[PDB]
């Protein structure tokens, strides 16, 4: 059992809206060993879907295993301008992944909460995700 | 969980 995160800041969120297609992928982050297995993010700025068009998705998406599969309990959140956790979604539940396989929220976070001011999610254009991973 | 889903 071992548990890790990584911290994704997505740059000109809202300035590179149309150059972020369907879906865009972060950088690969290891187990915080770097020995077998690595995951990376995948977030839909649309949805690609009528439920959820209104909102943004969040995946977690693990691009290589050594073995066959990988059971892991995975935490999305979103870092406000003063560093501190807010919107967090998790399951209780594990899940097995496999290698091109990812597991997610269509429904993570409203675009029109994201975007308003009020709730100071984008300091600089800049969207900051948190991801925490516990593999079994 | 209920509340979870993939691609």
């Amino acid at each position: 059992v071992v548990k890790f995160s990584y911290m994704w800041t997505i740059n000109n969120f809202s300035f590179c809206r149309e150059e972020m297609g369907e879906v865009i992928k972060s950088s690969t982050f290891s187990s915080g060993a770097n020995d077998k297995l690595k995951w990376c993010l995948r977030v839909n700025p649309k949805g690609l879907d009528e439920e959820s068009k209104d909102y943004l998705s969040l995946y977690l998406l693990l691009v290589s295993c050594p073995k066959s599969e990988v059971r892991a309990k995975f935490k999305f959140s979103i870092l406000n301008a003063k560093g501190e956790e807010t919107k967090a979604m998790e399951d209780q539940r594990a899940y097995r992944f496999v290698q091109g396989k990812d597991w997610g929220f269509k429904k993570f976070i409203r675009r029109d909460f994201l975007l308003d001011e009020a709730n100071g999610l984008l300091p600089d254009d800049k969207l900051t995700l948190f991801c925490e991973v516990s593999v079994v | 969980t209920p509340t979870a889903s993939s691609s």
